[PDB]
RNA sequence: GCUAUGUGAGAUUAAGUUAU
RNA sequence: CCCCAUAACUUAAUCUCACAUAGC
């Protein structure tokens, strides 16, 4: 009916073209944060009441401006016109408009709101916190409105990709100003809910894309100034898109206006606690949560992460300049050196050292090896470094030349490669053909690697849900133990490696620890429990044979850093490695069955098993700031004797300086690590396979809220869901018993081999197609907005059949042979890799066959499963190894013939070219 | 053939940086992308364009005496 | 039959305790060379902290840290205020032309004037060498060393 | 009865066995010392190593392209920059006889690497173009021969 | 009991080497 | 200049345990 439209615009002045048919509602397909008794979760729903009524222009071009007209019981539009009523003068709310309009005889109450956009902030949270390429209309008309793209920027083939086409932070980050401009709004509508007396639940959904606020069915009017908003959920899902948008960088300006020029602030100022305040206090005003802009001040880790993730969103607005090593002017023996006196973490805020010595007479071995380790020295007795390759921070250049370090090519072994021609190897058509080499590089080669921590990003993560997922990880981290040891009881394989930089001008760290006596040690390590020890670390070329083109460096931390680590995380990270059965599957061998043996434990006892895997693309450069800091928590958690709450943030502290925001030396001049784990801290693997847990047990948890709780055949997991909605944002405490189960629930329907950065997941098939547990879309999209990647479905793979085992685990493949009279998992690798390693060496000496059978006996029994591969030409590069292994020996006898009269007392050669040596090293009895 | 192109680049690339070769950075970049090209390449025809490429770096300056290397 | 004691205690026995005699005596040895070691390694970072402090320039070092207010600073703020030379390393000459500049050019505040331009292989650019005609011919890591001009 | 060949049983395998790990001592110095011979010789002779497997390698690809790059170089046309592939740039390539000039380059073609490049500055020994004329059968005496022919690729 | 010698099982300890 | 961690092989010693033999 016409009558209806005029109806709907009132006195306002507005011309609509109606966005359905007739007087009948429209139907729309939308996200909702909803929590009911018979619902609770972020999913998307159908709403089937409201009226749209899309307005056009003068020019009758539709414009964003929506009239929806919502229908409901006549109770609701009576309480919600007294609730209007009560919030009519706040600017942030949209203009209701209650009319009584004869439908059918029945004049239903209408509510109708004028000049909402479209979407909301749900959808939009919704889109970029559940992002599939295939189907993001969604975000593809939130991007196309509110001018970010021209509709073209689609045509491109990896547009949301993070690393291909990094020009994905923008338009997004056009909407930074949209979103503050939201967040402004929804406190201006706490301070009206506070100063009008209305208690209520803020929500998403109920908040267009311009900050109006609208729904307030289920608002309670309460004595005026006694307001209590809620805002746990809201903040909590919007916490992701804060960063993603960079909605704070109209903060960085005169007037707080994106066209006033950026203000100055002082080069020394370097406390910024006052104006993180005032901006909590300005977006995030009714968090009842306390925060503390220092992390020293907080109770047990927990304000350790929630305080951590609201400063790496403030810290984006100060200077990159003032986040460092606090330096001070002391006196040692008259003579005043320049070291560092605390440290400035985007993070942990500003933490000061304990322990200062403003007047000293004489260093002992402890400060000069402090001393010595410090970047404030070396810094500051260097030349200005403006080096434009990068975009990383240059802090200084240490000499007065740039060092330009180039990969060479590796050796030929074409004895090796002649003698496999020989044998059949490398035709045309074969299915084993040469793909793995030593890839040289140029000049700008670690300069090159190192700008890849561009791809890291200052990520802010869901409190409510980190904290809930944290205590999952832990669940899985326990019946293992942790804690402090002394220097007595430190295991250090290889003592003389590099010893760090510049320690390496002196010697290994053989020296460092001959040199340094047990009660020295501990006093050092007691020092780290007081005090920030920044380091320098060096970056290295790594000389190794690879299939891809890309160069590898690795992070080479000084030894001030790994001998206070050991002695942190020795206690742990040797019980990991010596447990058997658990999900961390580091230390576990490969040989002797253990493939079998693991594969069959997370086989366990899932009802429709699957197989699923990934590979976390630009890892060690893309983990997000945050999540480190939670695996050094996790890691932690084993010191709830040896150590109080200052000693284990002091440790944290320390690690996050000289580990996270560590100075990274690449070439000769020194740089800032934007962050990211070290590939050569103490903890790498154990740290990537907690953060591999989680991003995991995440993905569970928001694959299991997204599901629509009334479509949940199942009493149980509709509960489950339920629970763990409340757990997550309506309980602040944690549940154990809550925690201990869905854990249960994890391990009963999602079983994992989490080895450092590999993972092979044995899950329940019918759950995930009902979107109970983890899928790899759930998975893609976590990884989307928790880390700053897109995970290409190409990098995945899946298993329908587990008479197979897992595609591609460790680089091995597996296969399940007949061994004995027994069916067993066999772990065989790809035949190229084992060919190009017997082809390509290193050195030259390793051309030099009869100077090592050994090595070949190495790689032979590496290549031993391939005996069984139905492939003929897979199964001959064990033959071909044998062979070659017998030629070398016999060789050497005849040079040992040639060059003296004695030959060698052998017959324990044999063994070496035949099949029954290496055999025995995968059947299941030593 | 693959095979015996994707390993003698290795080695023209090894005896370059033998003859000090790296100490030109231009030529070290040109000689070190020629030979990674060569190491992914697909189609025998364009492999052995860049090998080609990768050579007459060696032959163009006289560093190493040709005539004894080809008695053979 | 009796005469055991002449071949198990005066042949065996005393020669049981020189075992661990002679491995305390290499332990002692050890012992000495890593304090030998730990000494030298002593003063030679003690040679390095001594060497690099007068390096300092501590005349617009103590102006900084003077104007301080608890008398800590940021370090990566020492270089930008205190150092006297700087060194850019220009990737391409669009940003050479826009990050650099002839004799003189101006980053954190200052001005810097050049002293000499070098490339990849260190061994010397001209100034009137680095244009885009000319830009091919060169090895284009350039590296720039600049003096602050007061 | 015993004692006799009883008691050489525990004494004969003193002497023995003191034997063998003489022996064993004595294999251990032997392979350790080969396995240090054999390591500096390698180490020593590298350069010529690897140009002979190099060159040997060469022939063994039997290919068109390198070997008239080879042949040409062996006593005669080597370039002075890397070839170019793509059919623009140019390519210098020293002429150092009449034979040469005239096994390459007929006339505005150069034959060279399998491909034919066309030539655009025949330039001479100091800097002197020569244009195509001395450059025939009459007695050419273009300088010092090094006739750096510049040319393009077709 | 007493040394003497070999034996195999480890375990321990470094060194070289591969794989991840 | 050349990282952390795990597994495996190979060599070489050691502390023995245990077994066996011989002499006393
Ligand atoms: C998505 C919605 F469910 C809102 O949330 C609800 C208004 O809020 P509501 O009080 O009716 O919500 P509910 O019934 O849960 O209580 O209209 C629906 N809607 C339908 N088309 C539109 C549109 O174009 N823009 C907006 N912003 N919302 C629209
Ligand atoms: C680089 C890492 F820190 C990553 O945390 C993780 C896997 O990272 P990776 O390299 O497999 O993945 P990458 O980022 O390349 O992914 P793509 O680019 O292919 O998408 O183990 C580490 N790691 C890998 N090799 C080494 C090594 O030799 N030494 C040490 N100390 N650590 C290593
Ligand atoms: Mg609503
Ligand atoms: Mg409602
Ligand atoms: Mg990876
Ligand atoms: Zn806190
Ligand atoms: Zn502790």
């Amino acid at each position: 009916a016409q009558s209806f439209l005029n109806r709907v615009c009132g006195v306002s002045a507005a011309r609509l073209t109606p966005c359905g048919t007739g007087t009948s509602t429209d139907v729309v397909y939308r996200a909702f944060d909803i929590y009911n008794d018979k619902v609770a979760g972020f999913a998307k729903f159908l709403k089937t009441n409201c009226c749209r009524f899309q307005e056009k222009d003068e020019d009758d071009n539709l414009i964003d401006s929506y009239f929806v007209v919502k229908r409901h019981t006549f109770s609701n539009y009576q309480h919600e016109e007294t609730i209007y009523n009560l919030l009519k003068d706040c600017p942030a709310v949209a203009k209701h408009d209650f009319f009584k309009f004869r439908i059918d005889g029945d004049m239903v109450p209408h509510i109708s709101r004028q000049r909402l956009t479209k979407y909301t902030m749900a959808d939009l949270v919704y889109a970029l916190r559940h992002f599939d390429e295939g189907n993001c209309d969604t975000l593809k008309e939130i991007l196309v409105t509110y001018n970010c793209c021209d509709d073209d920027y689609f045509n491109k083939k990896d547009w949301y990709d993070f690393v291909e086409n990094p020009d994905i932070l923008r338009v997004y980050a056009n909407l930074g100003e949209r979103v503050r401009q939201a967040l402004l709004k929804t406190v201006q509508f706490c301070d009206a809910m506070r100063n009008a007396g209305i208690v209520g639940v803020l929500t998403l959904d109920n908040q267009d894309l311009n900050g109006n606020w609208y729904d307030f069915g289920d608002f309670i009017q309460t004595t005026p100034g006694s307001g209590v908003p809620v805002v746990d959920s809201y903040y909590s899902l919007l916490m992701p898109i804060l960063t993603l948008t960079r909605a704070l960088t109209a903060e960085s300006h005169v007037d707080t206006d994106l066209t006033k020029p950026y203000i100055k602030w002082d080069l020394l100022k370097y406390d910024f606690t006052e104006e993180r305040l005032k901006l909590f206090d300005r977006y995030f005003k009714y968090w009842d949560q306390t925060y503390h802009p220092n992390c020293v001040n907080c109770l047990d880790d927990r304000c350790i992460l929630h305080c951590a993730n609201f400063n790496v969103l403030f810290s984006t607005v100060f200077p990159p300049t003032s986040f460092g090593p606090l330096v001070r002017k002391i006196f040692v023996d008259g003579v005043p050196f320049v070291v560092s006196t605390g440290y400035h973490f985007r993070e942990l805020g500003v933490v000061h050292n304990q322990d200062v010595n403003l007047h000293s007479s004489r260093l002992s071995f402890k400060e000069l090896l402090v001393y010595a380790a410090d970047p404030a020295m070396h810094a500051a007795s260097g030349n200005l470094l403006l080096d434009k390759r990068t975009t990383c921070f240059s802090v200084a250049a240490l000499t007065n030349n740039v060092a330009f370090q180039t990969v060479k090519p590796g050796n030929f072994n074409k004895d090796f490669y002649d003698f496999a021609v020989s044998k059949g190897f490398f035709k045309e058509g074969s299915s084993v053909e040469l793909k793995h080499f030593f890839f040289a590089q140029d000049g700008n080669a670690a300069i090159s690697d190192y700008d890849y921590y561009r791809y890291n990003l200052p990520t802010m993560c869901d409190i409510r849900q980190l904290l809930f997922v944290v205590e999952v990880v832990d669940k899985y981290f326990d019946c293992y133990d942790g804690g402090c040891i002394n220097a007595n009881q430190v295991i250090v394989n290889n003592l003389d490696k590099s010893a760090g930089f510049p320690f390496n001008k002196w010697g290994k760290a053989r020296l460092y620890y001959d040199s340094m006596s047990y009660e020295d040690q501990d006093a050092l390590f007691a020092y780290t429990k007081r005090n920030v020890i920044p380091t320098i670390t060096q970056m290295n070329l790594k000389y190794a044979i690879s299939a891809k083109n890309r160069a590898r460096t690795v992070a080479g931390v000084s030894i001030c850093s790994t001998m206070t680590n050991r002695q942190f995380h020795q206690k742990l990270l040797k019980s990991i490695a010596a447990t058997r059965g658990a999900t961390v599957v580091i230390g576990t061998s490969k040989f002797y069955g253990g493939w079998h043996n693991m594969l069959k434990t997370v086989y366990s006892d899932v009802e429709n098993p699957h197989l699923m895997g990934w590979d976390y693309p630009k890892c060690d450069r893309a983990m997000p700031n945050m999540l480190r800091i939670m695996a050094s928590l996790v890691l932690a958690r084993k010191h709830t004797t040896c150590c109080s709450l200052s000693h284990r943030f002091y440790r944290l502290a320390n690690e996050c300086a000289q580990v996270l925001s560590e100075m990274v030396m690449c070439g000769g001049s020194l740089y800032v690590k934007p962050g990211g784990t070290s590939s050569g801290d103490a903890t790498t693997a154990y740290a990537n396979s907690v953060f591999n847990i989680c991003q995991a047990v995440t993905a569970n948890v928001n694959a299991l809220l997204s599901t629509d709780g009334n479509k949940i055949a199942d009493k149980y997991v509709r509960n489950l869901q339920h629970r763990l909605y409340e757990c997550l944002y309506r309980n602040r405490d944690v549940d154990t018993d809550f925690v201990n189960e869905f854990y249960a629930y994890l391990r009963k329907h999602f079983s994992m081999m989490i080895l450092s950065d590999d993972a092979v997941v044995c899950f329940n098939s019918t759950y995930a197609s009902q979107g109970l547990v983890a899928s790899i879309k759930n998975f893609k999209s976590v990884l989307y907005y928790q880390n700053n990647v897109f995970m290409s479905e190409a990098k995945c793979w899946t298993e329908t059949d587990l008479t197979k085992g897992p595609h591609e685990f460790c680089s091995q493949h597996t296969m399940l042979v007949k061994q004995g009279d027994d069916y067993v998992y066999l772990p065989y690798p790809d035949p190229s890799r084992i060919l190009g390693a017997g082809c390509f060496v290193d050195d030259i000496v390793k051309t030099d066959g009869t100077l090592m059978i050994e090595r070949f006996v190495s790689l032979a029994i590496d290549a031993y499963p391939l005996t069984k591969h139905p492939n003929q030409e897979y199964a001959d590069v064990f033959h071909l190894y044998l062979q070659y292994i017998r030629k070398l020996h016999d060789e050497l006898t005849g040079h040992m013939l040639d060059m003296y009269s004695v030959m060698l007392t052998n017959d324990n050669t044999s063994r070496y070219w035949e099949p029954e040596f290496y055999e025995a090293m995968y059947t299941p009895h030593t | 053939k693959m095979s015996d192109v994707k390993c003698t680049s290795v080695v023209l690339l090894s005896v370059l940086q033998q003859l000090r070769v790296e100490s030109s950075s231009k030529l070290w970049a040109q000689c070190v992308q020629l030979h990674n090209d060569i190491l992914l390449a697909k189609d025998t025809t364009e492999a052995f364009e860049k090998m080609v490429s990768l050579l007459s770096v060696l032959l163009s300056m006289q560093g190493a005496v040709d005539i004894n290397k080809l008695c053979e | 039959n009796v005469a055991k004691s002449e071949f198990d205690r005066d042949a065996a026995m005393q020669r049981k305790l020189e075992k661990m005699a002679d491995q305390a005596m290499t332990q002692m040895y050890k012992q000495a060379r890593s304090e030998d070691k730990r000494a030298k390694v002593t003063s030679a970072m003690q040679t390095m902290l001594f060497t690099m402090l007068r390096k300092l320039d501590n005349d617009a070092l103590n102006n900084i840290i003077n104007n301080a207010r608890d008398g800590c600073v940021p370090l990566n703020i020492i270089p930008l205020t205190t150092a006297a030379k700087l060194m850019v390393v220009i990737p391409d000459y669009n940003t050479y032309k826009n990050t650099c500049d002839g004799t003189t050019f101006t980053y954190a505040s200052a001005l810097w004037e050049i002293q000499q331009v070098v490339d990849a292989d260190s061994k010397i650019v001209q100034l009137s060498e680095i244009s885009m005609d000319n830009s091919p011919n060169l090895a284009w890591p350039l590296i720039v060393t600049a003096l602050r001009a007061n």
